[PDB]
């Protein structure tokens, strides 16, 4: 349980959305990057280092 | 609340992924404990191939997904020994994960095995032993077909049955291409039979109907249809004389173009049949589609349903003069044998037990792979986890000159493939760990690469004389498709799984 | 449908052996009756003795006891009664295994000993199958004894001497190589068991009504197609036209008699006997196949081709009233063998009953006519298989020595039971009969009329070598399926 | 094994003492509104088995007794379900000596049959039909009811139409086949006959002649319909035949006999009676020779019932009733034509007269007879003991221990009348072990005394069929040891 | 209650189970958290000792484990463990409805046929047929077992062969005595003649003394009568100079004015020693124990002939030499912990009783279970035999001895369902000499390789084993 829309809960809210999509693609730079696997949801497994 | 990531999302599909091979490493050798098949209907039935419970099985963990998907993609190479791999999926990621735990990123483990794989293959060619001249190897081809055949009775047939298997790999031994091939298919299995009456009957037999029930069989003649044609009181007036037309059209068309024993596909009616047997011809109502090809190979021709295009040269072709009664209690079947050579070729299989048809379809693809393993690149070495032993020592060996961190991976996939020889000792009801080290002893102190496990419990370690069989291709693409999934298994870190709804 | 290791084997064994306990007590011929609810609305409370039908009846998910219950399909199909104790002794078998597992022994060594320990038992069987008289000096009473011994549990009592008369006409006549064909069993209600008499036909008369006469000699008989008759009403009068064109072609044959098995409506039927016909209407079809070969009369869709002398030939068949019901003797068939059964009873599930069970004693009488050889009942032949079992596993080294002596414990509880369920004492007679077989040598073993040790060869209690093989021997390869399968999608 | 044969036998037991208080003729009425509003107020114990919420099946087993003790003897109801009910109580004992239960049911089989033959020999039985002796029963029997002013209008008729057919059923006994019966709302009940062949009570009105002294007799089941062509081909059968008298079904449709084949058949005045009844169609034609044929091309020249004199004939002055005599084989089930402006004197007349025919048919199967009301019981219970201290074994206690549970049918007969129980069922012991066996309770009157001078009697069989179908039940649910659903 | 009973007697059998044979592993004694730290052990007498015992059942088996404690010494763990494994086997025949009664009967007439077969193969040894030597060491060896003390066996063992020379009157356990100290190893004990008590007047006091004749002393207006009881003990130290000794027991204390008044006059007074020794003194020597001494005035003393005491190497080394029964052949060592003072007293008590035992009986069977194996076949072939339901009773009493030899592999590290069940398979036809080996793990000839065992504890064990089960197995109730 935690609100946060003042304006400096808003900017470091701001920046944890942006930390946390920014681990969504932090393995895959370099072209040795580590593959992420996602699905659709259905079954179509999707293996990508992009 | 909670969000599984980093190292403990590696550490967490491991031991996923390697419950599944602890599924599996029990069904490993001969000698494995078999396993049943139910379905989500309510089926029932007993497999020992582990491709069969792989592929059947339904799993929830997508590493698993990922884990069938390849080891379906292995089926096509090897098809024998496909729990091998899964087992040993779950021993290099289990000796991965020990790895991990003393901080070596899994990048490095995944080349390292890698570079263990690059020992591994070679070494393999190195103890490659082999015996090259397998090509008219008639008389060892009897023990290469009996320990595919050893965990059941069919050794005690195996003078019928191997023999079957040595004529059927002669048969589709094309001596420059090598290869069964979509039309090659070897199995017709009579489920109802027993040992001996799985025998050599190049032919087709299928379940199909009579021209007549009571009409002389008797067609020698290689005159013979396969019809496109369907169906397609003046409404039966016009149609009895669109009957008695379709006799003296579509069969005087054929009195034009050679298309005799009509087996039409469709709806008919058998009186217009019956006055072709008082002109003594034959033409069969409702029969199947696609074995237009197994019936056309059978003196050397191919599909011909048309019309026009069935000649004299492209009939309806015949196998081999022989009248047995294929129905004893069933009706009689179609005697598709009279005449030439089926290259297409297909055997006759009377087994009652879906096992026995499961195996002698299945361990003769396999065979129609290691036997094509005798021509395509007749290189065998003696299994039974002796190959195993002999590269993990060699592994453990390339394990001393090398400098890096990498070393420790070595060590690690060694060890890992020391699984086989386990499960091999463990399912034959044995002490896993100090009959595997008293055969690595044995071969340390002596340089014979063939001492195994002793899986069929006969005489000696010695695989020489049990001749336990693999060939180089079964082991070299099961060491490799089992090292390029691993590294696929280690480069894959966040499974962010969509509509799991991430809060 | 996923499972675990330790669970699942385990589940596999607890459903196995709860089919086993529910055949337990339905066991030799002192059975205390199970009820099969089905609940449904209105399920008969259904008393039976018979196992069998249990097994048919009950509803099982479990897969594992779902391959126990069609092993015992495999053995009601192969020999008839026997198969309470197929499941029993394979029920008892993995029983026996589970505590070798409890102390930690591997299965494939338990695997390995019964397979030898079977192989000991299949030759221990031949070491007393001793070939009786009742074929060979022709005996009588030992065809009663064999008669007698799988006919328990039944109403047949008063005609069992009917039934044995019928073994001896078979041996003596109704052979084909011992025909399995001839069993031809049928009854109607109104009395008792002791109405069962001879007869050689089915039970169908005279549809014309009593005007059609009962000596229609020579009967040239098949199956037709339609019944025969005089825009869609002169579409079927155009197809009328067709059918009275081939009762023109049907007529100059000279038939009596004829199998037109679609339901005959008036002027069909008025054909038919305008031109003789007989119309017979879906019997049981191996009464019909009995009138195909014992009669001559085949299974027809149309009768296109077949047209002057191309049918089934006999030479005589009556259609008659006798009590005062439908009761058809279909007397003068060309080969003499499908003799039916005729009896008036009281209840619905003989007809059933009756007809498997005469099957069941036909299949070990056709087990005597292959081969006469058989052993001493009543557990004797139990005992001896544990006794042989158990010197070879005092001989055998190896860790499949304790495989061999469990499976000797299954044999000797066999006949535990048979006398558990007798209410006499089971544990001190089993035990003084295991004690007596062991040096007082095996013609010695149990009667349960009396309950007591007793020299069985005496006594009389005779059981088939061909059945008590085809028992160890399968219960034993469905212990063994179900014990080399442990954890995968097996249950639910 | 155990644990579900002793809830087979608390159930059992439960069910046979909801009716157990019930027995003889003071037991009391009931009330269950189980179910959705069963008023059930009713003395008689059969009636309430038959709307008896059960689910168990050995509470079931009983309620197949009560219908089986119907069917055999037709008395004795509530007395096969407490001599049941009371064994099965006194197994427990057994079951907890030690005593399996294949032992306890062989020994109750024993003590069955030398049951059955110390009550048979022990009555005092008829010599002859003895037609006296007949209505004696009957005075047992047929009153004690609101036919007791009917009882010598029922007895002697019912009797001399045995007399006419001593017919050769089970041993020359009384079945349900004498002649057959009828019968007519309204009335007086003075108006039952004696009649010799086939009534029927249904209303035909043909002004014509229907009165043929060769009555033709067909079953014609064919109606008419609605689409000509299968519509009046039987009638110009009956024109080429001349069955003058056919009794109509509409099998086929609901227009039965349209005025099209209706004034075809009143050209010549047939008899018309339709929606005949099912399970006397086939005792008409049992009756008559005709064949019960739908299928007009199937009516033949062989089909030709035979009847002598069949009229619409205002019988007792205005019931229009077909009778007919002169048949193949008539006489199908015992003639009391039912006569009654009231309704009760119309059921109740009935169904004593199927009470007289249950106990007639009693009378002669077995030819002898006992005094009832808790004698033979109590007789049982004495010899059975003395019996079971000869008999050594694990039996001994078994057939004990099917003497004790004999004695609930004096003790709640002497409960029901108001006495105490136990004292007088041991007084009737002391009386009888040194006395006679007729001694027992005259419930009629309410004491203990000689019940052979009371005149309250019974005929054996109803007493030997209810301890064998009891001792059935009792050794089958002894046996029965599993149960399983889920098929 | 009578399956707790069982449960009771089946925990106290488990915890000596781990401790069964010479490859046993040792428990933990923690108790009573004042000063418990630690007790590490692999003699399961001493566990059960330590045992606190809650169900009165299981105190039944532990005192009879305390009947075979003082009778032979060790034997204690495979008579608990046997019984613990009947009766593991009984409630097993109890759940299949068979009465007690029957079984206890079963026990019995199998106990009496397991009795006999050890008589059947009863072997006896040529050290008391033609005076051999090494095969007594190997009982003498084996009854060591769970010990360290190798070394100087053969001084345990010249302890025996000295024995039926010296110390048997009867196979006398009277005349052995053994003491150490701490501060060195196995290679220190060897002969002496007694305890270690020293001259005591000082360095005026010499070694060699002549006549010993030895007893127990007493002791050392108000004031007065205190000076003339000191006059009354001064009266007795001057009847003590005129008797001529030169040792004395001195059971209660003194101080210096008794104490050099006694040496002056010739008086060595030994201060309280443990009885024990005070024995061997008391006929080994020959001096006897009173409370007063005022009657023995020449007559009625001790009676000896030398008593010498030296100092040898860091203890007090007192060689109490020359005495008149010199049987008193003592050891001392010098030895590493605390805990070899009781063993090494205990271990040769239960060598040399069973020493004792081959001395009035050298009749021995072949051990590592072997014997067990035999006792199970002969029982088994009983049970083959014999009708009733107590042929059921002998099979269960087959399979405990099954588990004696197995539990002694399986504490070995090594496998134990194969080569018992191929030991088992082997004993029918090869016959009684062949038997498990547990050091190198194999079958092997027993006799070949010694591995024997003294009847008079085999007997003892398999007699009282099935003594035990036949108490608590009638025991129902409380």
């Amino acid at each position: 349980g935690t609100d946060s829309s003042q304006g400096i809960p808003q900017l470091v809210s701001n920046i944890s959305a942006c930390q946390v999509i920014a681990e969504a693609v932090r393995t895959t730079l370099g072209p040795r990057g580590m593959d992420k696997l996602i699905v659709d949801g259905r079954g179509k497994a999707t293996i990508s280092n992009d | 609340k909670s969000r599984l990531m980093g190292l403990e999302a590696l550490k967490s599909h491991i031991m996923a992924a390697k419950a599944v091979a602890n599924t599996m490493r029990t069904s490993l050798g001969p000698n494995g404990l078999d396993k049943m098949m139910v379905d989500k209907d309510g089926d029932v039935t007993v497999t020992n191939d582990g491709a069969t419970i792989l592929s059947m099985m339904d799993v929830d963990h997508q590493i698993a997904k990922l884990m069938v998907e390849l080891s379906k993609s292995q089926d096509d190479e090897i098809g024998d020994g496909t729990t091998g791999v899964v087992v040993l999926a779950g021993a290099l990621l289990e000796e991965a994960e020990q790895l991990l735990d003393r901080g070596i990123h899994p990048i490095r483990i995944a080349d390292g095995y890698e570079q263990a794989a690059r020992v591994a293959i070679e070494h393999l060619d190195k103890i490659s032993d082999s015996v090259l001249v397998d090509i008219k190897d008639t008389e060892p081809l009897i023990q290469t077909a009996k320990t595919t055949l050893g965990s059941k009775v069919v050794n005690s047939c195996h003078r019928q049955m191997a023999e079957i298997a040595v004529n059927a790999v002669l048969t589709v031994a094309d001596m420059e291409r090598r290869d069964v091939d979509f039309e090659l298919i070897k199995v017709e299995g009579k489920v109802g039979g027993r040992l001996e009456d799985t025998k050599l009957i190049k032919g087709v037999i299928v379940d199909k109907d009579f021209s007549h029930p009571q009409m002389p069989k008797k067609v020698e003649d290689a005159k013979i249809a396969i019809l496109t044609c369907p169906f397609e009181v003046e409404d039966y007036k016009a149609l009895q004389k669109y009957e008695k037309e379709k006799f003296e059209e579509m069969i005087q068309q054929i009195k034009e173009t050679g298309a005799n024993l009509a087996i039409c596909q469709w709806g008919f009616d058998d009186e217009a049949n019956h006055l072709l047997l008082q002109n003594n011809l034959p033409a069969v109502r409702w029969v199947g589609g696609p074995e237009i090809e197994l019936i056309a190979i059978a003196t050397g021709g191919r599909i011909v349903p048309r019309f026009s295009e069935l000649t004299a040269e492209k009939l309806g072709f015949a196998g081999l003069v022989q009248e047995i009664s294929f129905g004893t209690t069933k009706d009689k079947m179609l005697v598709i044998e009279q005449c030439k050579n089926s290259r297409a070729v297909t055997i006759f299989i009377r087994g009652g037990n879906k096992m026995i048809i499961e195996e002698a379809k299945r361990s003769l693809h396999d065979a129609l792979c290691v036997i094509r393993n005798l021509i395509r690149d007749n290189r065998v070495v003696y299994g039974g986890g002796a190959a195993e032993i002999s590269c993990a020592l060699a592994v453990s060996q390339e394990a001393d000159k090398c400098p890096t961190l990498e070393q420790y991976a070595m060590r690690a996939f060694a060890d890992a493939l020391e699984v086989i020889p386990m499960a091999l000792s463990e399912n034959s009801g044995m002490n896993p760990i100090q009959t595997m080290t008293e055969v690595r002893a044995r071969q340390v102190k002596e340089m014979n690469p063939a001492l195994g496990i002793d899986c069929l419990h006969k005489g000696t370690n010695d695989m020489k004389q049990q001749h336990v069989i693999e060939t180089l291709i079964g082991k070299k693409q099961q060491i490799s498709l089992a090292t390029q999934m691993v590294r696929m298994i280690l480069k894959i870190d966040d499974i962010r799984k969509p509509g799991e709804s991430e809060e | 449908d996923e499972e675990r290791a330790e669970t699942a084997r385990l589940t596999s064994f607890i459903g196995a052996i709860a089919i086993g306990d529910l055949v337990k007590s339905t066991l030799g011929p002192k059975g205390m009756d199970k009820i099969l609810l089905s609940s449904g609305r209105d399920a008969s409370l259904m008393v039976t003795n018979d196992g069998a039908t249990i097994l048919k009846n009950i509803g099982v998910d479990n897969p594992a006891a779902k391959v126990l219950v069609d092993m015992s399909r495999v053995q009601d199909d192969e020999v008839g009664d026997g198969t309470t104790s197929v499941t029993v002794l394979a029920a008892e078998l993995l029983r026996e295994a589970e505590s070798l597992i409890a102390k930690k022994i591997h299965p494939q060594t338990i695997i390995a000993g019964w397979r030898e320990a079977t192989k000991a038992a299949r030759e221990a069987l031949l070491s007393s199958a001793v070939d009786h008289g009742s074929d060979e000096v022709k005996f009588r009473q030992d065809l009663m004894n064999i008669a007698g011994t799988t006919l328990s549990s039944k109403l047949l009592t008063h005609h069992k001497d009917h039934f044995t008369k019928l073994a001896v006409e078979a041996v003596l006549r109704l052979k084909g190589s011992g025909n399995l064909e001839a069993i031809h069993i049928i009854k109607k209600l109104g009395g008792s068991l002791a109405d069962s008499y001879l007869d050689e036909g089915f039970l169908l008369d005279k549809k014309i009504g009593v005007n059609q006469p009962k000596r229609i000699e020579n009967a040239k008989i098949l199956i037709a197609n339609t019944g025969m008759d005089t825009k869609v009403a002169e579409i079927e009068h155009a197809e009328k036209e067709k059918m009275k064109e081939k009762v023109e072609r049907i007529l100059k044959h000279g038939i009596n008699c004829f199998i037109n098995r679609q339901l005959i409506y008036n002027y069909p039927e008025q054909l038919f006997g305008a031109a003789g016909v007989m119309a017979i209407e879906h019997a049981d079809f191996a009464g019909v196949e009995r009138l195909a070969l014992v009669t001559g009369g085949e299974i027809a869709s149309t009768f296109d081709h077949p047209e002057l002398v191309k049918l089934g030939s006999c030479k005589l068949i009556e259609e008659v009233m006798i009590g005062e019901d439908k009761l058809i003797h279909f007397s003068g068939v060309a080969l003499g063998e499908a003799c039916t059964i005729v009896l008036r009873g009281a209840t619905q599930q003989i007809l059933d009953e009756a007809e498997r069970s005469l099957h069941d004693a036909l299949c070990v009488l056709a087990q005597t006519v292959k081969d006469s050889r058989t052993v001493y009942g009543g557990g004797c032949s139990e005992m001896l298989m544990a006794h042989a079992v158990t010197q070879l596993a005092n001989r055998t080294p190896g860790k499949e020595a304790v495989a061999m002596e469990s499976y000797a414990k299954a044999l000797r509880m066999l006949p535990t039971i048979i006398a558990d369920n007798a209410g006499y004492d089971s544990a001190d007679l089993v035990a003084q009969l295991r004690a007596a077989h062991s040096e007082g040598n095996t013609t010695a073993g149990l009667d349960m009329r009396e309950g007591t040790i007793g020299d069985m060869a005496i006594l009389g209690i005779t059981e088939s070598f061909q059945v008590k093989r085809q028992v160890l021997l399968s219960a034993a390869e469905a212990a063994e399926v179900i014990l080399r399968v442990d954890n995968i999608i097996k249950a639910a | 094994p155990a644990q579900i044969r002793f809830s087979n036998i608390s159930a059992a037991k439960a069910v046979a003492d909801a009716i157990r208080t019930s027995l003889g003729p003071k037991g009391m009425d009931k009330m269950i509104q189980d179910g959705k509003g069963d008023v059930t107020i009713t003395n008689d114990g059969a009636t309430i088995l038959k709307q008896m919420q059960v689910l168990h099946p050995a509470a079931r087993m009983l309620v197949e007794l009560s219908k089986a003790q119907d069917i055999e003897a037709g008395d004795g109801t509530t007395s096969v379900v407490i001599i049941a009910g009371s064994l099965l109580d006194s197994c427990t004992k057994l079951l907890q000596k030690g005593i399996h239960p294949t032992i306890i049911s062989e020994s109750f089989q024993k003590a069955l049959e030398k049951g059955i033959e110390i009550l048979t020999d022990m009555s005092r039985p008829v010599e002859l039909s003895d037609r006296e002796t007949l209505l004696n029963s009957a005075t047992t029997s047929l009153n004690s009811k609101v036919v007791s002013q009917y009882s010598s209008l029922l007895s002697p008729m019912s009797v001399n139409a045995v007399m006419k057919v001593i017919d050769p059923a089970t041993a020359t006994s009384v079945d349900l086949r004498d002649i057959k019966i009828v019968k007519k709302l309204g009335g007086t009940i003075d108006d039952c006959e004696l009649v010799e062949g086939l009534v029927l009570t249904q209303k035909v009105s043909n002004s014509g002649i229907t009165r043929v002294e060769k009555a033709k007799i067909g079953l014609i089941q064919f109606c008419l319909s609605a689409p000509r062509a299968y519509i009046l081909n039987l009638v110009k059968q009956i024109k080429k035949t001349g069955c003058n008298v056919l009794l109509i079904q509409k099998s086929i449709l609901r227009d039965a006999l349209s005025d099209l084949a209706l004034h075809f058949l009143n050209k010549m005045k047939i008899m018309v009676i339709k929606d005949i009844e099912r399970e006397d169609i086939e005792f008409i034609c049992k009756t008559i020779g005709t064949k019960p044929v739908a299928h007009i091309d199937q009516f033949t020249a062989d089909m030709l019932g035979s009847a002598e004199l069949a009229e619409e004939v205002n019988l007792n002055g205005s019931g229009k009733l077909l009778k007919i005599t002169g048949c193949a084989s008539p006489g199908k089930t015992v003639t009391i034509v039912v006569r009654g402006s009231n309704k009760l004197v119309i059921e109740e007349a009935e169904r004593s007269i199927h009470d007289a025919l249950c106990v007639i048919r009693c009378l002669v199967k077995k030819r002898a007879l006992i005094a009832g009301g808790g004698a033979p019981e109590i007789e049982l219970a004495l010899r059975l003991t003395e019996y079971s201290r000869t008999l050594s074994g694990m039996e001994s206690y078994c057939v004990r221990a099917f003497a004790d549970a004999m004695e609930v049918i004096p003790s709640t007969l002497a409960e029901n009348a108001g006495l105490n129980p136990i004292s007088t069922v041991t007084e009737l012991r002391n009386r009888h072990a040194q006395g006679e066996k007729t001694a027992g309770i005259n419930v009629r009157k309410g004491g203990i005394s000689n019940i052979l001078e009371e005149l309250v009697v019974q005929p054996l069989l109803v007493s030997v069929s209810a301890l064998t179908l009891a001792t059935e039940t009792v050794r089958s649910i002894l046996k029965i040891d599993d149960v399983v659903n889920t098929r």
